[PDB]
């Protein structure tokens, strides 16, 4: 058996147990994805590799993160391109900004990607993204076109508290923003 | 106002025996400030 | 807050979440620091640094950890050096071999070292160990004379169950070594 | 149940980094043995 768990209640200044990539960096006690600036890609990893199956056994893990995150525009129509919690491999490193988050490369499924990420998008491009133009929660594998999509009214500059949990035993990964 | 999305996703299909796990936000020709302000994880693994 | 948590109750061979230094590989199961072989230093680390304290509040961390071990020696009388657990600065490296345990490199006090190790030694080393010459627990910081000893009586090949307590309110460490 | 049990106070913050690596060694010299550890697990929580 083996488990992982850590938690940030407030980030520091110097927070040597995350891996930053692209523009992310803690200010403020904040983790700072992106500032409102154009064309910029932050990311955030934890330094451990998890153990999320075993080829040996079979056995596949459960996991639950939770966290807060704010998305601040200068208004609530031109805001863009919208954040991420990923899965990827140990040596992950930014991938195509815009529209594809920094995680995918394609709307093309890619077995060589070897990510699934939970996004919460706040622009629609219209080659990808659901026809009705909505804001949307989606779980994507392989592709930065969503297996499935939730429309979400962005409260822009609220706190938004999300978990998201995997439970081997159903194969079932559960999804849940609440505005409080 | 909560908002729940569930789907299944055999995740030994995707993803390596290890990963790192993390956040991504992206800005385009529009852009917005994106923040993490907590963040707690916990995975067990039976073996 | 901030909390490391993790617990690995069988090692397996593709061990992502250990920096294994020296001759330190996972095997059968087991982490092996060292074969029954002459020369040889082994060390493996979790790989996510850990907030022992923090210079801003001046609050420092509670931690425990516990693990079982095994010594298997060809007899019990031609053993040594020992194994220690330690915590070290970021970057540590493999020190000295033979009975400064691989963290150590003298018996003076060295502040540049930021190294604290409990050690459980087993071979009298005279220029530096307790005169009585028994095998032993250790406290050693930045030097590997230790602060304080406790004599122990080895099992060989026999697993010991070791807890290791911090008290950040009374700063004081506890170890305990238990056999069946 | 046979058992030793060392106590002391040591002010760890005057003799370690804010942020550490923890981990094991183990060495052997003219005379050796097998060291191996069977299962870990740590805890700590920094206020
Ligand atoms: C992914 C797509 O990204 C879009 C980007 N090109 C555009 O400039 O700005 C919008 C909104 O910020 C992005 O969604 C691309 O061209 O790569
Ligand atoms: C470092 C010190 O280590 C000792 C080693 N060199 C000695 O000869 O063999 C014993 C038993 O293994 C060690 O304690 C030294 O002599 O160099
Ligand atoms: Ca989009
Ligand atoms: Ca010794
Ligand atoms: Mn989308
Ligand atoms: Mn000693």
């Amino acid at each position: 058996t083996e488990t992982t768990s850590f938690s940030i209640t407030k980030f520091g200044p110097d927070q040597q147990n995350l891996i930053f990539q692209g523009d992310g960096y803690t200010t403020k006690e904040r983790l700072t994805l992106t500032k409102a600036v154009r064309n910029t890609v932050g990311r955030a990893l934890y330094s451990s590799p998890i153990h999320i199956w075993d080829s040996k056994t079979g056995n596949v893990a459960n996991f639950v993160t939770s966290f807060t995150f704010v998305i601040d525009a200068p208004n609530s129509y031109n805001v863009a391109d919208g954040f991420t919690f990923f899965i990827a491999p140990v040596d992950t490193k930014p991938q195509t900004g815009g529209g594809y988050l920094g995680v995918f490369n394609s709307k093309d499924y890619d077995k060589t990607s070897q990510t699934v990420a939970v996004e919460f998008d706040t622009f629609y491009n219209t080659a990808w993204d659901p026809s009705n133009g909505d804001r949307h929660i989606g779980i994507d594998v392989n592709s930065i076109k969503s297996i499935n999509t939730k429309s979400w009214a962005l409260q822009n500059g609220k706190e938004a508290n999300v978990v998201i949990a995997f439970n081997a035993a159903t194969n079932v990964l559960t999804v849940s923003l609440t505005y409080p | 106002t909560s908002y729940t999305l569930n789907e299944v996703v055999p995740l030994k299909e995707f993803v390596p025996e290890w990963v790192r796990i993390g956040f991504s936000a992206t800005t385009g020709a529009e852009f917005a400030a994106h923040e993490v302000l907590s963040w707690y994880f916990h995975s067990e693994l039976a073996g």
